[PDB]
């Protein structure tokens, strides 16, 4: 609802994710609307909407999600786009598009920090107070909400001259639909 | 090429409380 | 390990509300006086005083986690009451803002001191005095929060 | 006399 408020919590261990990794059997319990996930070398996040678990091409690739009855195949795929999807595992919760079409949106981060974001188009959007680069990594497929708290896109990437970030880009609700035909 | 693997969360329905002792 | 922005504190008189922004732990003159606040270590003597502001501060206690200031412009807040509970407001002018469901005085008691949130959950001000026609609360004022920035220097 | 905490609250809605 409002106010937007978030809280992180950790999982699992280092030797503990390249075991599931391999596997592909994972047992945990699920909570909450985004998973932070990660693979062998990098790390970021996936967001459930209406049914279904989303990330970032870049990230995920094409593999399959460790799920407790073992490993998952992916639902959609569009490269070109840099989107994927599974179904949302069990015990998750899963957040509903936005309507409103305000344009004051608020990109959540993998430290559970809510970044204000002014939109400009449909795929960016620029930053209230500058920030450096480093700090924003791992963040990828962590959803952009309107003020209702209602998905509005995913953050794909950053625009930054010399390691300080100035704008978003990310991927929009409508390319969520159009992905799935 | 292995699987992706959940190690953790962030709660967005979470709404503010007393912490409890 | 589990860590508050939001302290319910009290003296012998009174009982009330301090948030902390930036490192301080902040709250009203009108509750707090000059007083020094408890730590195990004894008595810890207050950074910044200001009676014109009704505003006082100490150095952050253990077991606080500070908010950021708000940095949208919204003019959309939730006050938060030492019940735990959102009321939503709009804000008028600087320290101006009227509720959108108005309220029995006694329902905002004891929470002064208290954070007004924007919808990001950033911090814009600390709730000064409620303003009440007939014992019905209506609007409420509060202390800017490029005030706890001007005194911290 | 001396100010004292008698309670916290937590904004996130955060567990222990
Ligand atoms: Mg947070
Ligand atoms: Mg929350
Ligand atoms: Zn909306
Ligand atoms: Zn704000």
């Amino acid at each position: 609802g409002a106010p937007i408020t978030a809280y992180a919590q950790q999982t699992r261990g280092l030797l503990g994710c390249i075991i599931t990794s391999l596997t592909g059997r994972d047992k945990n319990q699920v909570e909450g609307e985004v998973q932070i996930v990660s693979t062998a070398t990098q790390t970021f996040l996936a967001t459930c909407i209406n049914g279904v678990c989303w990330t970032v091409y870049h990230g995920a690739g094409t593999r399959t999600i460790a799920s407790p009855k073992g490993p998952v195949i992916q639902m959609y795929t569009n490269v070109d786009q840099d989107l994927v999807g599974w179904p949302a595992p069990q015990g998750s919760r899963s957040l509903t598009p936005c309507t409103c079409g305000s344009s004051d949106l608020y990109l959540v981060t993998r430290h559970a920090d809510v970044i204000p974001v002014r939109r400009r188009g449909d795929s960016r959007g620029s930053l209230l107070s500058p920030r450096p680069i480093s700090y924003l990594k791992g963040s990828s497929g962590g959803p952009l909400l309107c003020p209702a708290g209602h998905a509005v896109g995913l953050f794909r990437a950053a625009v930054c001259t010399r390691g300080v970030a100035k704008a978003v880009d990310f991927i929009p609700v409508e390319n969520l639909e159009t992905t799935m035909r | 090429k292995g699987s992706v693997v959940i190690v953790g969360r962030i709660v967005l329905s979470g709404k503010p409380a007393i912490i409890p002792k």
